[PDB]
């Protein structure tokens, strides 16, 4: 399996967040995940990584606030723990959704369920840094 | 399946776009199942926005299943495309 496959816990902090959340996904390092995000979930263990990868969208879909961010297309998909569909533009290839990657490699200590070592990219910014 | 968007009627295609718009988990149980359906979508519109219709829609338009399939229809018109077979 990958090393973020494994199990865990929540911790750690997020970041707060505007009003268009993961227009940051497209550029830079990626969105971070929003405070309210890490609070929810803070605590909570997870069996795997799709496991958490459901929870946390559910917990996005659920938001007051960046529920608002998406249309209920998108909703329809998060509140049953799918990632968001990106925009045409931000498709690469076969990847089509909202990816989160570890800043800070597991191999090179980073935190599996860290709040502080995830972001949210796109699969087309995902891959200028890494292919 | 049905391989051409002109083998569907009209009411057809728009039962299938509500069942991607509102993730049906009867006929898409599982994420894979849906991402298909997606690109089944995209593959049969030959519409330039793609999944966009879906999910980020021209707020000229209604965002509903119904604003997709007319955004649809009468863009494949426009261009002399054919269209859904008659109900
Ligand atoms: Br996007
Ligand atoms: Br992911
Ligand atoms: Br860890
Ligand atoms: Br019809
Ligand atoms: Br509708
Ligand atoms: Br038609
Ligand atoms: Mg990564």
């Amino acid at each position: 399996r990958d090393p973020r496959d494994v199990p865990g816990a929540a911790t750690g902090k997020g970041q707060p967040v505007s009003g268009n959340w993961l227009g940051a996904a497209s550029q830079g390092e990626g969105a971070p995940i929003p405070s309210q995000i890490a609070d929810k979930l803070r605590g909570k263990t997870f069996k795997n990584w799709r496991d958490f990868r459901e929870q946390f969208w559910i917990a996005v879909a659920n938001d007051p606030e960046l529920s608002k961010q998406f249309n209920p297309g998108s909703l329809a998909v998060m509140r049953d723990g799918g990632a968001p569909y990106v925009r045409e533009s931000e498709q690469a290839g076969g990847r089509i959704k909202i990816e989160i990657h570890h800043k800070v490699r597991i191999a090179d200590g980073g935190g599996v369920y860290n709040m502080g070592n995830l972001v949210a990219v796109t699969p087309k910014r995902h891959i200028e840094i890494h292919k | 399946m049905k391989s051409k968007i002109s083998e569907y009627t009209e009411k057809e295609f728009l039962e299938f776009v509500k069942d991607i718009y509102t993730n049906n988990k009867k006929k898409f149980p599982t994420e894979e199942s849906h991402i298909q359906a997606v690109l089944e979508f995209k593959k049969l519109t030959e519409h330039p926005s793609g999944s966009d219709l879906l999910y980020y829609p021209n707020e000229n338009r209604e965002d509903s299943p119904a604003g997709v399939v007319k955004e649809v229809k009468e863009w494949r018109a426009s261009k002399g495309l054919p269209g859904f077979k008659a109900g």
